[PDB]
């Protein structure tokens, strides 16, 4: 119990903790699938990048190109999509716990 | 002398993977070398044209 | 491999890839096994704090 009984508070000053043991983890699941999530991602975007110099040159294969382009756009979706993971985790790690957006005595 | 065309920008374009590390040089020293033949192709055509 | 050039950068690139993100799995994986083993340490209660019972 962080704060002091009965004294007054600011906003989302968290005076209490939760065991994070479990959930800390948890917020590092995402985060590992997150690192996962830009890993093939960011291959992916290395993967166009090559490519895309390859535009306009021979093998690039406009469909090919595309095929990857998508992988980084497709990777990239799924980069957002950890990042919440992170974020939802994150929002359930440090959301513990201060507190009543209201500041004031507690 | 199309065979040149087409072998010489595939060989053309193998080198612009090895720019783009998409290839070895293996890829590139046979496909210099996969080039290089045509050239000793048709200069004998030529020969053999004249 | 790529001592001599004799892949394609692109192709060590996918390599890293997962052994990128595979550890990260991994992550994904001890972050996982503390979560029950937590668990069981939650099984096999821990007083809190300490005093007499």
């Amino acid at each position: 119990r962080n704060f002091k009984e009965g004294s007054d508070i600011e906003a989302g000053v968290s005076l209490y903790q939760i065991d994070p043991a479990t959930y800390q983890a948890t917020y590092d699941s995402a985060k590992g699938d997150l690192a996962k999530a830009q890993a093939a991602a960011n291959i992916a975007q290395l993967t166009v990048n090559r490519y895309q110099k390859l535009l306009g040159t021979q093998y690039i294969s406009k469909q090919e190109y595309d095929q990857a382009l998508a992988d980084a756009q497709q990777a990239n979706a799924a980069v957002t999509a950890a990042k919440a993971a992170v974020e939802t985790a994150r929002i359930n790690l440090a959301y513990t716990k201060v507190t009543s957006p209201i500041s004031g005595r507690i | 002398q199309a065979q040149k065309e087409a072998i010489y920008r595939q060989l053309d374009q193998t080198t612009q993977r090895f720019n783009v590390g998409l290839v070895a040089i293996t890829d590139v020293q046979n496909a210099r070398a996969q080039y290089d033949t045509v050239l000793a192709n048709e200069v004998t055509a030529r020969n053999n044209l004249d």
